């Protein structure tokens, strides 16, 4: 709808984004403490998605999403490696439908991104 | 001076609190907000069955099995079926029939409610 | 003093934030803005079919296939047809029928809506 | 419900939490005295629930809750070891129904977290 | 500057006293608060039975048997049955018949009132 | 339309563009950080279009547009060489329609501008 569009345009975001930029360059604004807690937790999720570079072809969003879902279970204070393998085998089965990808080459990329052995994902496939 | 991702995240927040876009982000939609009502409805419709399932079989109520059965309802709606089969091996034995009860046996009530929520 | 392409980009922005030409750039058009309403329509129509196509054939729903089906709709409108044939080799096999469902089988509904948008 | 949602939204929580974060960094807020009494008392409950890491499988909330309930009785000014053992045997029975866990392997994880002998929970099982 | 759990607890409180979220947190529900009426009802009903039990058998009234008879009532609803077995060994001999009087023998009155409270 | 024309005239664009130039010459305006992020990312697209200079003849906008579209897929954080070749074979087939241009002279210019081998674009032609 354009009614939700017009209510955000009239708030003046183009000018306010330009003006807050100038305050940063004039050293009047420091880095927020939410941003410091953000990049400490997120940086492990950013490099694993870039390790899915050698998967080629179609919309690769489901392979990318289910790897991020698999790391999230491993990174808890009480990591659940059973439910982490649940989302991982969906990423392998979503990967092998793309043209050019074998099942073993999808087991290469996902286990290389997650940083675990390839036999753990092979077990739950059956 | 600087442009990195820690500062890109900050200057996005500083822009929001300047122009007051968060509260007008919610109060301008007012049609998407009814999804909270339909979400809280299925939330109770799963939880009340989990206690009735607990007393019919004499097993203790297992907290979080209402959370598991809500995830499997949504993946069934999308079609992530091999996701389901590994989760069904993870839960205990006496509760596996409850999880397929949330998916299959209440296909009339609960599966229509997710179909109306995403519309 | 200086005139390069970096400070040409800057001095174009500084006269925008001075005259306030961005907000009067949108609020003076007010006829082109209903293209957003039609674009929000065809996105919903493609997405609802992609889930229904996913449950009739038992396959998981593949996200981003609503994006590929919309790009191939607009290139069919212009006529970039050898653009289409390489993208059809790129997608998986069971989803090739859905892509030619958007271009061919719903030409009466969806291809008219793009035809009414560019007008 | 949405009406219970709206009345907390209009109070401005995203803006006001940003201003409290800035005031802490500008040394205008010291640590409240309630938080010092909280972290002095809670910390024995936080390291003990992380010792249930090697319990694997299903929703593990019932194992986590009945272990946290068992430490509450031991940490009283007058500790009740009998009512503490009542909640511990519910945690052991809830642990062994998970796939992969034994009766004996749950007796390590519960007694290791509580810091007691394994025979104290074995006596009350019967 | 700093972000640890002692200061996360503090800054979560400072935003509450700023926006007055506590007193609007109570007055906005107005539907959960009838549970305080029902909880005070079952509270008296257990207490009156404990004194009537104490004068029929001539034993002194044991304070705190109200709470023991209530915790056993709530775990009976959930299904934590081996927790019930250890507390029944912990209480004295003449009061064990009172604790099963609260769970089983007033299934009609008291166990209904918990079923209306959690609803 | 003139109604959209008149509304942007009355904001005084000619004067304020003159005034902002003077502030730059009087050292009161620095380079915006949006500009430094722009020239670092765009500069690969500027010199590639100048490498299409030896294509002669007709409206050459379709050759230029689909080559800039082809570089966009190669320059992603996860580069998709399949969809990048899809736009390039359209730019090649658009190139050969012009008078004076052959099919092999067009594979010179497009594969030279993208900086890849000529045999890659030959495969998806068929």
């Amino acid at each position: 709808s354009v009614e939700v569009y017009r209510q955000k345009i009239e708030k003046g975001g183009y000018s306010a984004a330009y003006e807050a930029t100038r305050r940063y360059e004039r050293e009047e604004i420091e880095v927020l403490s939410w941003s410091s807690r953000w990049e400490s937790a997120w940086s492990k999720f950013g490099e694993a998605v870039k390790a899915l570079g050698k998967i080629e072809g179609a919309p690769r969003a489901l392979v990318i999403a289910k790897v991020q879902e698999a790391l999230a279970y491993m990174s808890k204070p009480l990591p659940n490696m059973k439910l982490a393998m649940a989302a991982a085998v969906q990423a392998v089965r979503a990967c092998e439908q793309l043209p050019g990808m074998n099942r073993e080459r999808c087991l290469d990329a996902v286990a290389g991104a997650l940083g675990v052995a390839k036999d753990w994902i092979r077990r739950e496939m059956t | 001076i600087a442009e990195t991702l820690t500062e890109k995240h900050t200057l996005g927040i500083e822009k929001v609190v300047a122009t007051d876009s968060w509260r007008v982000g919610i109060t301008s939609r007012e049609k998407k907000l009814e999804r909270i009502n339909i979400s809280a409805e299925i939330s109770r419709r799963i939880q009340d069955e989990a206690i009735a399932y607990a007393r019919n079989k004499g097993i203790p109520y297992l907290p979080g099995i209402n959370g598991i059965a809500w995830k499997l309802l949504r993946l069934k709606w999308l079609g992530y079926t091999d996701q389901i089969n590994v989760v069904m091996r993870t839960v205990p034995a006496e509760w596996r029939d409850f999880l397929t009860q949330i998916m299959e046996n209440t296909q009339m009530e609960s599966m229509y409610s997710e179909l109306r929520k995403v519309r």
